[PDB]
């Protein structure tokens, strides 16, 4: 857990699981994660928590996309964590999906500005 | 990786 992940605090496990192991099923082809800013991180917040994304996209274009999204500067710093370590750029959702899935099915990834945060 | 959108992302 890079974070304190609010989704944990807003959904019972159960709940969690039942809906992750359904639509890994369902969508065979894209992985469902719980995205969250980190608390202190000085920059835009997403408005939702919970996507359903191709299991082939890369780290990097989710980055691109993100950007575009909440209006992110170029410029300026954005990294993922995952379980505190920040993937590669060229890491797939997939990739990172298989290796760090929590028992409820659900991929966790915190973004900062902050190279070193965590 | 292919192009994909913010759409692309959606919760189903
Ligand atoms: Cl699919
Ligand atoms: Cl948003
Ligand atoms: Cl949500
Ligand atoms: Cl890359
Ligand atoms: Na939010």
């Amino acid at each position: 857990g890079s974070m304190k992940f609010v989704y944990k605090e807003e959904h019972p496990f159960e709940k969690r699981r039942s809906e992750g192991e359904k639509i890994r099923k369902k969508y065979p082809d894209r992985v469902p994660v719980i995205v969250e800013k980190a608390p202190k991180a000085r920059i835009g917040d997403l408005d939702k928590k919970k996507y359903l994304v191709p299991s082939d996209l890369t780290v990097g274009q989710f980055y691109f996309l993100i950007r575009k999204r909440i209006h992110l500067r170029a410029e300026d710093a954005l990294f993922f964590f995952v379980n505190n370590v920040i993937p590669p750029t060229s890491a797939t959702m997939g990739q990172l999906y298989q290796e760090h899935h929590e028992e409820d099915f659900f991929l966790y990834i915190a973004y900062s500005d902050e190279s070193v945060y965590g | 990786d292919a192009t994909y959108t913010w759409e692309h992302l959606a919760w189903p």
